[PDB]
RNA sequence: UAUCUGGUUGAUCCUGCCAGUAGUCAUAUGCUUGUCUCAAAGAUUAAGCCAUGCAUGUCUAAGUAUAAGCAAUUUAUACAGUGAAACUGCGAAUGGCUCAUUAAAUCAGUUAUCGUUUAUUUGAUAGUUCCUUUACUACAUGGUAUAACUGUGGUAAUUCUAGAGCUAAUACAUGCUUAAAAUCUCGACCCUUUGGAAGAGAUGUAUUUAUUAGAUAAAAAAUCAAUGUCUUCGGACUCUUUGAUGAUUCAUAAUAACUUUUCGAAUCGCAUGGCCUUGUGCUGGCGAUGGUUCAUUCAAAUUUCUGCCCUAUCAACUUUCGAUGGUAGGAUAGUGGCCUACCAUGGUUUCAACGGGUAACGGGGAAUAAGGGUUCGAUUCCGGAGAGGGAGCCUGAGAAACGGCUACC
RNA sequence: GCGGUAAUUCCAGCUCCAAUAGCGUAUAUUAAAGUUGUUGCAGUUAAAAAGCUCGUAGUUGAACUUUGGGCCCGGUUGGCCGGUCGGAUUUCCAACGGGGCCUUUCCUUCUGGCUAACCUUGAGCUUGGCGAACCAGGACUUUUACUUUGAAAAAAUUAGAGUGUUCAAAGCAGGCGUAUUGCUCGAAUAUAUUAGCAUGGAAUAAUAGAAUAGGACG
RNA sequence: ACCCACUCGGCACCUUACGAGAAAUCAAAGUCUUUGGGUUCUGGGGGGAGUAUGGUCGCAAGGCUGAAACUUAAAGGAAUUG
RNA sequence: AGAAUUUGGACAAACUUGGUCAUUUAGAGGAACUAAAAGUCGUAACAAGGUUUCCGUAGGUGAACCUGCGGAAGGAUCAUU
RNA sequence: AUCCGUAACUUCGGGAUAAGGAUUGGCUCUAAGGGUCGGGUACGAUCAACUUAGAACUGGUACGGACAAGGGGAAUCUGACU
């Protein structure tokens, strides 16, 4: 009321942060940033709850304020910087590099990567427009504006960014047979090789996807993110590789290794 | 429709920024702007060749169709460029596990491209607010 | 403001307060197993009622239904673990047919009594 | 103050709506300017988002476009001769969009004489070359040429002076001019 | 855990209620009360009244410090540690409380903005500004207050303040310095007919208006109006530039001008390095702050569809002066009777309008439930509304704000 | 209902019973209540069929239009075998459900490419058939209800999986090593009406079509 | 005009209960806990009460519509022996 | 640059006066209902209740009630080929 | 005089100018309301009315400016009324 909200109560935070319903009345409200609030890891949670490198918010502020951690090559000495899908988090101390990437259950995974893979990320182009003075630009899912792209880069395509300069090195087009990552909804985290898309001039393009096990599903085009061709992707995938084992098979494997 | 003596109003009725230079002179009675409203609705010949202006028409006017596409039957044609359609539907009551007839009345703007009579089935499209009660525009007629 | 703690009650009072048969059975159980309250028997009956409701909801379904398989095998495992249900009886009908005494025999009190060490349930 | 909301006046059925939600500023309205002529007096309005809005009072000049020739010139506004919404704005010489006004025409005479050469009403080789190349394009019309006798061109205000601070417009041509002349000279 | 029992008769079977029976994150009260964990709590009647005290302030390396403050630097004679005060900048519009109003209103889910604003984040993004622009200029950088402070005071009193004297800025407030090239206009003069010219000026971004481009399913010929790029002037002719949406007068660009004229860094810390024609010479790093536009995010506003309790001992309602619609205008951040002028006569209704009542904020949900259902939902989350009642408004991105002003009661 | 000089009912004593750190009373509400009745009441006499007929908002509404037969393909269950040491294969008799084709059966296509599976056959893996199986864009295109699947429906709550809060209510924890340096499983899943979105089916129930042919093909 | 046989449609009647029903009784009051052919109306313990009040019709008499307070554990149906 | 003051306009609190709606509430007297009470007057109904009961309507009478017209059996008649 | 608004009761015709309120000048304008002629077998010209509504401006807030011109309401007795 009367202005923007600055607090976030627990039980109103997204469930994929895995915050205790106890342990406080409030949750961290992600600052304005390149990622939506309901799609944001932020760093306090990433460092305290997932990695256990800190036990409080004081310790996280202490870590961030001596500039050990950087997001996408930039330091981000903020406690509630919204880090999201495909963001690269580099801890020069520990020589660690993480890529924010969903597990198949719908949560963010602690996916360690190499320094050569942390030198780039992927971006889903949202719009291609003409800017002032006739300069074309593309906008990605992380709010990155990139001028003078290849004219063949159309919307719903994926773009390889170099993360030191904001330049484009390559791009994948949206087409059948292309490997996708699902970013949003019930099928969040799956990886399944587009077969065909359904248009519906007027609203909400759909797209059909089929996992390695030939399990088919359907999603909206806003929840889809191409990451390469069938076989080779353009990134390192986490454990599970977006297969979504049924609960029965999950317990069978947990009993196989115990 | 009735074609209603196009320049009947006190202001001159023209399409904005559609300028017919008097210096050069050709055929094409007057530079007439029209558009394809989209969604497979055909732009009628009456709209392409007519002389009416209709600021609020979705073919020659400055409104767009976006959102819902509804369908109804005309129960009133007594307003000017405005009609009322009856949308009949069935509402489910779970306790009794059976339905009851319900209706809404929806006022919609109709271009002179169409001549609608009471009883005609129309399909309308959501537009921006056209008046206190009107948010829909006729975009196809489905009867005679 | 804070997330509320969840709580539930674990017993259900019977509808008829004064039924001599039920009273006799309850007191026989209390004397055989060393109990101070009918609340303990009510609690065991409550747990058993929940288990039976679950088993009925599953048995109404088809076999090879994934929910039935998963939850029924889980229930059976969870009861075989405490020994309330023998490993001879793993078909989800004996679950319905179990008893109150099958639960009540696995309490640490009577289990101590069985494993020597007390020579009485009150001891 | 003035409210721009709909939770006042009745629903379409005819029902009176109860008082919900004391007046809000995101539905505010403000008083008109009623822009008059002469002695520029522009007051600024601070609107939502900052976003200055220039409320013209007492405006004298205007940029008026001749579209057949593709130019625009700054002229004085003499007075209002027709408004399609209210005759009292004409009586008061109040400026609004869609107001028909008279303007000076001297910059247009000058431009015509320097661009085409001939005249309106009734030296160097470079200039004669320009004027000969720009021939068969100086026989504009009868009504505008007749207006140039009096140096009072009929124009329509196309701008919103109470919003931007400008009385800009376009000179009347063709069927618009015929329409407004029929509306005026009839009596 | 799909259960019923007592009471009408002299007795029987019924209908039928009364009574019993069990439960209640439903209250109260009575009696009693030893332990562990967990934990609601002035909602119901009075959205009745409030003593007192607290609840919103805030700084770094990095806007302003001669504290006549504390220190000691001793690298410092302009400052250069710490730092009250005060100026400046942000925030105070979040949060928390309550449920009075409110019955297609709120709200739920589902839509839209091709109908608009958006501080802050985040990412990109101004070589064009000396105005007769050849002394008109400070650009190694221009000007004026004023606070805090000193001191004189007023009042019984308040987070009251006056007069007098200083002094700063990322305050106010002006104001310069950076390419070249191309294209357009005027155009001196040479003069030709094929006709050419030196020179001057304009050309960023933002505002306002008018105009133009923003295209395209396919293939060849006839000659001309004038020759068009080059000519072996027969005429070889290609090259020609055009993005997105389901859809636009979209994005964007180009002409003409318009503006009382926006922005385009007179800011700050740390490091102090490279090149010499050794001058306080020319270059030069990591950052902070600020700024135009676009996009992004946090939102906001409006909005589509369907859905809400009782009542007909409420059946007709709306429309004077807005009801339904049209044209135009005004206003608005924007759509729209939101308001005005003119015009028309519409709009809702037994499929329950309108009116009345609610011991009615709405939902998520809670209790009890064989199944179906009944009742509840002030209350830990979401939305809305309010700050004793009304109304109005300043500041700001954002309030019709109330631990902010103005008035009336 | 007890109590009117032998009170099993009052005031007490004794004993006994029920729940038990809880028990009672009041009010409200739920079940009981098939005493609200959609599931699921009753209406001759117990309360209740309007005096009788007609009739407008509604509810309900006869039958009929592709059936039958065949041929194939590959799935799920089974079944000897267990050719593995109480786990599984594949050739198998059958059942259960899908798809395609032919039987008079266009079960919308226009322009094009992959030409696809291709008379394409080079000596037993080669030089060259038919547009969707991959896309583009178009001519168009009877309308609903219904049902399946899917997306969507905040979290908490609910049901529910796993797990030491010492049990439990709960919580989302935790567990395992040479514990010297560390390793690791998780934080599922389901429900969530009605309205809207897409999707397959196309019986059931409505709706329309060519009849003074301004009808279809071409 | 009568007789015989048959048939459609009526007013009814006799016998039985397969069935129904609390029974009296019922060819519908059956095909209803094995509960759904379609549809309208009415009732929810007895009184107060078809009262009061308000509307509406009516010349009026009155009709139609129609409560509440309060009170009460029984009123009532069909049968049984006295 | 700009204070006091000030013209007109829209927003419009609040007050007064009327009107209207609703909810509570007083009231001489009047007219009912309910109960209590071993009250007074009768005895209308239950049997053919001593004139068979009842319905509608109308009139009348201390009161139950009586009478007239028409109807019903819930009758005291399922019955005279 | 124009506009608003009008109760009980009622023989439904009235009550009723019920009650009770606002406005009214001068000036300058605006709008609307008409007749007669004209067209091979939509309009133009011309002529003349006082009626209504509205807006500005104006004044020592005055204006049916003199004249002219209802006081009203709640009830009773009584005669129906003229
Ligand atoms: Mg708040
Ligand atoms: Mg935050
Ligand atoms: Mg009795
Ligand atoms: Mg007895
Ligand atoms: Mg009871
Ligand atoms: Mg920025
Ligand atoms: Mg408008
Ligand atoms: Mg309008
Ligand atoms: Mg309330
Ligand atoms: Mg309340
Ligand atoms: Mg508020
Ligand atoms: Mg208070
Ligand atoms: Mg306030
Ligand atoms: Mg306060
Ligand atoms: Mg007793
Ligand atoms: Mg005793
Ligand atoms: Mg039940
Ligand atoms: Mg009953
Ligand atoms: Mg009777
Ligand atoms: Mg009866
Ligand atoms: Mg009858
Ligand atoms: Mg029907
Ligand atoms: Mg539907
Ligand atoms: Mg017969
Ligand atoms: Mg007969
Ligand atoms: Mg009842
Ligand atoms: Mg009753
Ligand atoms: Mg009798």
């Amino acid at each position: 009321a009367r202005g923007p909200k600055k607090h976030l109560k627990r039980l109103a935070a997204p469930h994929h942060w895995l915050l205790d319903k106890l342990s406080g009345c409030y949750a961290p409200r992600p600052s304005a940033g390149p990622h939506k609030l309901r799609e944001s890891l932020p760093l306090i949670v990433f460092l305290r709850n997932r990695l256990k490198y800190a036990l409080n918010g004081r310790e996280v502020k202490a870590i961030l304020m001596q500039r050990h951690v950087k997001v996408d090559g930039k330091v981000r000495t903020d406690t509630t910087y919204p880090a999201g899908f495909m963001d690269v988090i580099t801890l020069d101390a520990t020589n660690e590099n993480f890529r924010l990437v969903y597990d198949v259950k719908g949560r963010f995974a602690v996916h360690r990567i190499t320094d050569e893979e942390a030198s780039y990320k992927l971006g889903k182009v949202k719009k291609v427009q003409l800017g002032k003075k006739g300069v074309p630009y593309v906008v990605t899912h992380d709010g990155r504006t990139i001028r003078y792209p290849d004219p063949n880069i159309k919307v719903n395509d994926t773009v390889k960014i170099d993360l030191a300069s904001g330049k484009i090195t390559d791009f994948i087009k949206f087409d059948a047979g292309k490997l996708v990552y699902v970013t949003g909804g019930r099928n969040l985290g799956r990886i399944g090789t587009i077969v065909h898309k359904e248009r519906h001039d007027g609203g909400f393009d759909l797209v059909h996807i089929k996992d390695s096990l030939d399990n088919t599903f359907v999603t909206r085009l806003n929840n889809v993110f191409v990451i390469g061709e069938q076989g080779k992707p353009y990134i390192s995938l986490p454990k599970g590789k977006g297969i979504k084992l049924s609960i029965a098979e999950e317990r069978d494997r947990r009993r196989a290794q115990q | 429709s009735t074609e209603l003596t196009v320049q009947s109003e006190r202001a001159f009725q023209k399409q904005p920024h559609i300028f017919n230079n008097p210096k050069v002179k050709t055929s094409k009675r007057t530079k007439r702007w029209y558009k394809n409203a989209g969604l497979g609705f055909k732009t009628p010949k009456t709209a392409i060749e007519g002389s009416y202006i209709d600021k609020k028409c979705p073919f020659t006017g400055l409104v767009s169709i976006r959102g819902k596409i509804l369908t109804g039957t005309v129960v009133s044609t007594k307003m000017h460029r405005t009609i009322v359609i009856r949308r009949a539907y069935l509402h489910y009551i779970p306790k009794y596990n059976r339905y009851e007839k319900r209706h809404k009345n929806v006022p919609v703007h109709v271009s002179p491209a169409f001549r609608v009579q009471v009883g005609d089935i129309v399909t309308v499209g959501q537009c921006r607010p056209i008046s206190k009660t009107v948010r829909f525009n006729v975009v196809k007629v489905s009867a005679a | 403001p804070r997330a509320p703690r969840t709580y539930s009650k674990t017993y259900s009072t019977p509808k008829r307060p004064y039924e001599s048969s039920r009273l006799d059975a309850e007191l026989k159980l209390a004397g055989e197993f060393g109990l101070k309250n009918k609340k303990e028997i009510y609690r065991i009956s409550f747990q058993l009622s929940k288990i039976r409701r679950a088993a009925r909801d599953l048995l109404t379904r088809d076999e090879k239904d994934p929910k039935r398989l998963f939850e029924g095998n889980a229930l059976i495992r969870r009861l075989v673990r405490v020994g309330v249900l023998s490993e001879d009886k793993k078909k989800l009908d004996y679950v319905l047919a179990l008893k109150v005494e099958d639960f009540l025999e696995r309490r640490l009190q009577t289990q101590v009594y069985k494993l020597g060490l007390a020579k009485s349930v009150h001891h | 103050g003035i409210s721009r909301d709909s939770r006042h006046k009745r629903s379409a059925t005819g029902a009176k709506r109860a008082q919900f939600r004391k007046k809000r500023k995101f539905e505010l309205g403000r008083q008109p300017a009623n822009t008059k002529i002469g002695a520029k007096r522009i007051h600024s309005v601070r609107t939502r988002g900052g976003n200055k809005k220039y409320r013209a009072l007492r405006i004298e000049t205007g940029n008026f476009s001749w579209a057949s020739e593709g130019i625009s010139k700054k002229t004085r506004i003499a007075g209002v001769v027709y408004h399609p919404s209210n005759n009292e704005l004409v009586r008061t010489n109040t400026l609004t969009k869609a107001a028909i006004v008279q303007i000076d025409a001297t910059p247009f005479r000058q431009w015509f004489e320097a661009h085409y050469g001939q005249t309106l009403g009734k030296k160097s080789k470079n200039a004669e070359r320009k004027w000969a190349a720009r021939a068969a394009s100086a026989k504009i019309e009868s009504s505008v040429e007749s207006q140039f006798s009096a140096g009072r061109l009929y124009a329509c205000i196309s701008s919103r002076p109470g919003q931007s601070g400008r009385c800009d417009g376009y000179i009347l041509e063709g069927e618009e001019l015929a329409f407004y002349l029929r509306r005026l000279t009839a009596k």
